């Protein structure tokens, strides 16, 4: 019942033909439907399973272990925030507290709209510009909760 | 259009792996070319892959990782079995505090690119991986796009500048586990599967990725690898002291006035990091503590130390991040306690129950919510997080805790 729209499939084809063996695709092709749906759709799995020709228990245990994927909450923009030791030192707190300020929402809360929700995530390794964040790919050093508003109106 | 990284700061005195990286932006082949870019590649492929690994092994270059094993040495171990053997380049970084590897990727990747070529032929490989973690998607775009830059240049494909070398490199990403930085966990996700462990020996060399030889390497290690060919061993000897030669990215974080990645020799002490190259403290504050990462704990007391692999050196990957006199070192332990109940995966009880105990009694302690029980049970779990352990993580999981209890018992005595 559930298939991939051809867009998507064909991204999952091109990954899973890069490497030497298709299994070795697998996290390119969660990335992938990730970037697409806002999260892992629990229906996709068997799906990709059959594509990577692996067992769908195997490819359920490779989603629970890598904790980048979200099974549950779909969500347009994932704003990852450092809760790490220079972070924490640095103003994660801070951070925390302008985000809840602008998007009304707390770590692991997604907003009604279904546009942001907070991650908290370890160190992102980017210590000497802490307190350090993420929206989906793009990475930032927190200053103020007037600096934090300005970035967080460049994703609609 | 690559997505937003922070601006990381970064300053050498020696002009090596930072002579590009040392600006904040990707500098694309025609600009690594116009540097002499891959002249050391070229050189190489006119050397034998057995002088390659005397030149590597007389320069002295030892892993990066964290582990600081002979570079050399390691590929010897890996050609001494029958191909193929594949070559991994480890980005993965995720330990507090480091961020050195991913500028070189970011700005600098066609100097690890040249690395790679030149390490994978040294061994036989003609198949290699970068493994970036997942939260490096910048560097990952970046590494894609230098790929095929070289591979259109044809330092990548079948016949390599007509030496007959073939060479293919992949770019697989992690997605969220700190484990998938260890050697072993990190080939069972290249080979897509869960990043567990596995029991030493046998060692990747002997039997890596899909049971054959197998080379590891960090992206600073690799980085040196075009240095050691263009320069000669001998000339790459001559930089810093000679037991530990050659260039060491340091990330320094915390309490500094100008933190950022610092290229120096190994023979400069952990007071001239923090005070000479980093600027001193913010606020001119005292030193209380440095963090090695998430790994050990030095006091004020101990900031003249070498930063090399000496037994009394600072050791570690060179990481530093300052604490002042006003920053709660049991509130500094808690969150490291927090990093190991998060990374653990779990297939070691006492790893498995010693890391989430840890982190849990510590709150508990911070928070002023523990008994006497609690207390007593943080001071044994702390101790015995290692037995049984079949990696690195479990060994060192209560490491840099054990380093505060001693260190700074006074604070620790003021939430008792
Ligand atoms: C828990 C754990 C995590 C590790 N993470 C990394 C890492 O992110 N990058 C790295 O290069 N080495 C890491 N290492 C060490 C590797 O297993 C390995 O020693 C290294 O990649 C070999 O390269 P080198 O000889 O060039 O240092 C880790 C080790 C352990 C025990
Ligand atoms: S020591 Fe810890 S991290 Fe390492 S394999 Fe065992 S449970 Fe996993
Ligand atoms: S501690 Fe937050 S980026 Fe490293
Ligand atoms: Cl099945
Ligand atoms: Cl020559
Ligand atoms: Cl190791
Ligand atoms: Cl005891
Ligand atoms: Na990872």
């Amino acid at each position: 019942e559930f298939e991939f729209p051809e867009e998507l499939k064909t991204k999952l084809q091109e990954h899973i033909n890069y490497f030497p063996k298709k299994r070795q695709a697998i996290l390119l092709c969660l990335h992938e439907i990730q970037n697409y749906y806002g999260y892992i759709p629990p229906e996709s799995l068997k799906p990709l399973a059959d594509m990577l020709e692996l067992p769908l228990n195997h490819v359920e245990g490779v989603v629970a272990f890598y904790d980048m994927f979200d099974r549950e909450d779909k969500a347009k923009y994932r704003i990852r925030v450092c809760v790490s030791i220079v972070c924490h030192l640095m103003g994660t707190n801070k951070l925390l507290k302008a985000l809840e300020n602008i998007l009304g929402i707390k770590p692991g809360e997604v907003t009604p709209d279904g546009k942001f929700k907070i991650v908290p995530v370890q160190c992102l390794g980017a210590c000497s510009e802490a307190p350090v964040f993420m929206v989906n790919d793009d990475e930032y050093k927190f200053e103020s909760e007037v600096q934090l508003n300005e970035i967080l109106s460049r994703y609609t | 259009s690559y997505p937003a990284i922070p601006r990381i700061y970064a300053e050498t005195t020696l002009n090596m792996l930072l002579k590009r990286a040392k600006k904040p932006r990707v500098h694309s082949i025609d600009e690594y070319l116009k540097d002499g870019g891959y002249q050391a590649l070229e050189k190489a492929l006119n050397m034998s892959p057995e002088e390659i690994i005397d030149w590597v092994d007389k320069s002295t270059l030892r892993g990066r990782g964290g582990a600081g094993f002979p570079t050399g040495k390691k590929w010897k171990f890996a050609v001494q079995n029958p191909g193929p053997r594949y070559f991994i380049c480890n980005a993965d970084e995720s330990e507090p505090g480091t961020f050195k590897d991913r500028i070189i990727i970011e700005r600098d990747p066609h100097l690890l690119i040249e690395g790679i070529i030149i390490s994978s032929y040294a061994i036989g490989a003609n198949e290699a991986y970068i493994y970036i973690r997942g939260e490096y998607p910048a560097g990952y775009y970046i590494l894609r796009d230098a790929i095929e830059e070289a591979k259109k240049k044809g330092f990548l494909g079948k016949n390599i500048l007509g030496s007959g070398f073939d060479l293919e490199i992949y770019v697989a990403r992690g997605a969220g586990a700190y484990i998938c930085g260890e050697e072993t966990a990190l080939i069972e996700s290249l080979e897509g599967k869960r990043g567990h462990p596995r029991l030493k020996p046998p060692y990747p060399v002997q039997k890596g990725l899909w049971g054959k030889p197998t080379v590891v390497n960090n992206v600073e290690t690799i980085a040196n690898v075009p240095f050691i060919i263009s320069m000669g061993w001998e000339e790459y000897r001559y930089i810093g002291p000679s037991d530990y030669a050659g260039p060491k990215l340091f990330p320094v974080s915390g309490k500094v006035k100008k933190p950022g990645v610092y290229e120096l020799p190994m023979n400069t002490t952990l007071r001239e990091v923090i005070f000479k190259y980093a600027g001193g403290t913010l606020g001119n504050k005292k030193v209380k503590a440095v963090f090695s990462g998430a790994l050990d704990c030095f006091s004020s007391e101990e900031l003249d130390i070498p930063m090399d692999y000496s037994p009394l050196g600072f050791g570690g990957t060179g990481t530093v991040i300052v604490l002042t006199e006003e920053d709660d070192i049991v509130e500094a332990a808690l969150k490291i306690a927090e990093f190991y109940e998060h990374e653990t995966c779990g297939q070691c009880t006492p790893c498995r129950v010693g890391c989430y105990e840890q982190a849990n009694l510590l709150e508990k302690i911070y928070k002023g919510e523990a008994t006497e029980q609690d207390w007593e049970g943080f001071d044994f779990v702390n101790r015995n997080i290692q037995p049984t352990s079949i990696c690195g993580l479990g060994a060192v999981a209560g490491r840099l805790i054990r380093q505060t209890l001693e260190k700074f018992p006074e604070e620790w005595e003021k939430y008792r």
